[PDB]
């Protein structure tokens, strides 16, 4: 299973920072990492970066890598295997030029080669 | 390098864990389990140190009738009845960890359990007809 | 960067077979490709990853292959649903999804 | 198939019973044989738990040092002394018991457990001597 | 021929003993050590028998994460690290008896004892993907 409740559609101008939020459920919240993605109209969709629900960790594109804040705050408990877990998504010198479909998406695997893979999505939000 | 300890890796992925199974292995009959006196806290002792040596047994008696004498890991001729798990290699060895695992193979143990015994006895059988010449 | 196929089509029972290539930046012997099904402006799915691997409960239909200069996804016996766009990513272990230009199916 | 159960094969031939093994096998440590009381029954089940492991241990010990540790059909190098029995292969496997097979074979059953002895403590030196190469 | 018995050989040269290790392989578990009654007796030999096990299936442990199941003479993969005894070959197994060697080799048989388990495990490891084809 897994889900990944996605914030609202927010609706703001350039020169602000807004913040998304992503919420999941019926999965250990720190066993995979968190991506986040972008689907503008004017492009392809672009990759803009992961964060590690466990250790902290996070890595984004050089297109977002002094403009953007990736956070998480601690899981909580549901069961030996299930917790509760949430994902921040900021960006700073805001535009309207970044206006599309944002969507969070977890890992694939635990280890590997493909561990941060995106591979369970949320829903999605649309923007400005 | 790593060295969790005992039990360590239990939330770790199952193929990370399954590099460090002499971590549990010795520590399955020894804890801190000389006259042997019937007090209260003597017969416990007594208990804990039968109970000890006789689940250690059991499992061994279960590696011996399956061929996997003094192994940690053994290879066997049971192939995976997909019924029984239809994940795949990767999203087992680098994602479950052997308590989840566990948990949704615990039907089927049974069943595995009789495969691998009688896989051992008709092995043995066709290793005594070759060595028959 | 990594160019997909323009577009092309089939028919129902026949078989596709997308593109996905580009310099040696992101492609393609030291790299994996992995080919997400992404209907536009909906939740996307994985279809393959590290070449050729099938995500769980994806149809055997679809396939991966790579060549040494550029990676390839079939998608054999077509049915309604396929009507999507698909997207190639380019990738390492320790890195980020460059995606695919895009391929209309 | 067939399947007769614990023992059920005592009557049947040395052939037929030597392939239903693993059936005598498992039934050797287990039966039904938490907290240790020393009551007139809680006495009686600790003997009956130690000296189910303690005769395991013997028998187990003796495939140890025949070198057939974990089999339930072994082959040797102690060929067959015709004064243990005369009796030709056909006649024994398709036609004695093992009750009575070991009725007859029961004087020399000394004898044969020290020839299988010695033979796995020269092998094992041999062994030895091969790898140092 | 010689036979000397059990510990006959104590006080022979380690090579010399190494020839009769069955010797002190069978008394390890027998003895003379069928009610258990709880007299003063009655208690003392319960501890003797439970003992013996205990014992003798730690040993048979330590042989089982070595790889050495089943075995009175295995050889390894573990190098002899000098500092462990510059002795040489002629002058240790023609010179020295087991009890004397015991007595200059005791501090590093802890370091010993690991190095055998985890050459054991990472054996197993490679022999399953040696199989994996
Ligand atoms: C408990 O549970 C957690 C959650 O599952 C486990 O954490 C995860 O462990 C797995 C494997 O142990 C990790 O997968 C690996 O991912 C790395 C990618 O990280 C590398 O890249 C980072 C960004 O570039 C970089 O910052 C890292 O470099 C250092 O920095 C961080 C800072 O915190 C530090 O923590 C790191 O340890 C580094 O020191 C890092 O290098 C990837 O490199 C791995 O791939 C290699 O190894 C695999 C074999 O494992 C091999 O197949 C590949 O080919 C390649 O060689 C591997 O994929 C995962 O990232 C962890 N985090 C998650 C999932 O969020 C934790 O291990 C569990 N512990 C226990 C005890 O159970
Ligand atoms: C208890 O003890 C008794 C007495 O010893 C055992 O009974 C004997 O078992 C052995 C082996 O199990 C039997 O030897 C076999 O003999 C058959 C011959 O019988 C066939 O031919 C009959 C006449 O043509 C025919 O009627 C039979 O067909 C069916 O009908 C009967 C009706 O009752 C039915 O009971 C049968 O079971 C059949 O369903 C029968 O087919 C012969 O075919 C065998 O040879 C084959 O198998 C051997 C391997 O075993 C192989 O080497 C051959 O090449 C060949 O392929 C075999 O010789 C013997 O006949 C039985 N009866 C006696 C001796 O009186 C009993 O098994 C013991 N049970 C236990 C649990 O210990
Ligand atoms: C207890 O401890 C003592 C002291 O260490 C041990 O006694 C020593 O044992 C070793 C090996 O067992 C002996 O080494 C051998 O030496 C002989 C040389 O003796 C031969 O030559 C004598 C002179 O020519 C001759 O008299 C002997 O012949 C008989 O006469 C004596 C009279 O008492 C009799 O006792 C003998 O037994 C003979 O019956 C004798 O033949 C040498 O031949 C040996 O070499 C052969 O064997 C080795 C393998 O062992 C092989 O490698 C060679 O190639 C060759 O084939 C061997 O070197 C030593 O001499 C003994 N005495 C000492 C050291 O003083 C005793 O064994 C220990 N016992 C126990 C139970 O621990
Ligand atoms: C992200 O936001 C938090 C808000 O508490 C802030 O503390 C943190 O410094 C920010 N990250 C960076 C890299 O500035
Ligand atoms: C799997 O097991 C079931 C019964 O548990 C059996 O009917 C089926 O044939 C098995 N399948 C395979 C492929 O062995
Ligand atoms: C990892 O294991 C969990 C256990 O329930 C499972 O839900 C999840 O799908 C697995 N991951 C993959 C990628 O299969
Ligand atoms: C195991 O059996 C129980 C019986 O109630 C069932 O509920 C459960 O789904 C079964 N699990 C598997 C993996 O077959
Ligand atoms: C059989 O054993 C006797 C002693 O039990 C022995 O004398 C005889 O030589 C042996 N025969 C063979 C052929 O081994
Ligand atoms: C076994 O020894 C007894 C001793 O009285 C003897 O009567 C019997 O015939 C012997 N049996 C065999 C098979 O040697
Ligand atoms: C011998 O062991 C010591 C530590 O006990 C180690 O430092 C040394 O490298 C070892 N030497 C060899 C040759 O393995
Ligand atoms: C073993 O350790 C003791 C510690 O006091 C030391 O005296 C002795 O020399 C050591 N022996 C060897 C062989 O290292």
């Amino acid at each position: 299973q897994g889900q990944l409740v996605q914030s609202g559609a927010t609706t703001t101008k350039p020169g602000s920072s807004v913040k998304i939020s992503c919420k999941t459920s019926g999965y250990r919240f720190n066993f995979y990492h968190i991506n986040w993605i972008r689907q503008t109209a004017g492009r392809g969709p672009e990759w803009m970066g992961w964060i590690s629900p466990y250790s902290g960790d996070k890595n984004l594109a050089p297109a977002f890598q002094d403009r953007v804040n990736m956070t998480t705050d601690t899981e909580v408990p549901v069961t030996s295997f299930t917790s509760t877990g949430a994902a921040y998504m900021e960006i700073r010198n805001l535009t309207s030029d970044d206006t599309g479909t944002y969507f969070c998406a977890k890992g694939l695997l635990r280890d590997g080669s493909s561990t941060w893979l995106p591979y369970l999505w949320g829903q999605g939000t649309l923007l400005t | 390098a790593v060295f969790l300890g005992f039990l360590g890796a239990a939330g770790s992925t199952m193929g990370a864990a399954s590099m460090t199974l002499t971590v549990q292995a010795r520590n399955l009959l020894s804890g801190i389990v000389h006259l042997l006196k019937l007090t209260v806290w003597g017969i416990k002792q007594l208990q804990a140190r039968v109970l000890a040596v006789e689940r250690y047994l059991r499992d061994q008696q279960l590696l011996g009738i399956w061929g996997c004498s003094g192994k940690l890991i053994c290879c066997t001729n049971v192939p995976w009845n997909s019924s029984w798990s239809n994940r795949n290699l990767s999203e087992i060895w680098d994602n479950m960890t052997w308590l989840q695992w566990d948990k949704e193979i615990s039907n089927y143990t049974q069943i595995i359990y009789g495969l691998l015994e009688e896989s051992q006895n008709q092995q043995e059988k066709n290793e005594q007809d070759l060595l028959a010449l | 960067v990594l160019t997909q196929s323009a577009s092309v089509s089939g028919s129902l029972g026949q078989s596709v077979t997308i593109s996905c290539t580009g310099p040696n930046s992101v492609c393609c012997s030291h790299k994996s490709i992995s080919w997400y099904q992404w209907p536009p402006g909906r939740a996307p799915t994985l279809i393959i990853y590290e070449d050729n691997e099938r995500a769980p409960g994806i149809s055997p239909r679809f396939s991966g292959y790579k060549s040494y200069w550029s990676a390839y996804l079939t998608i054999s016996d077509l049915r309604p649903e396929d009507e999507t766009t698909y997207y190639c990513c380019s990738y390492t272990h320790n890195s980020g999804c460059v995606f695919g230009t895009g391929t209309k199916v």
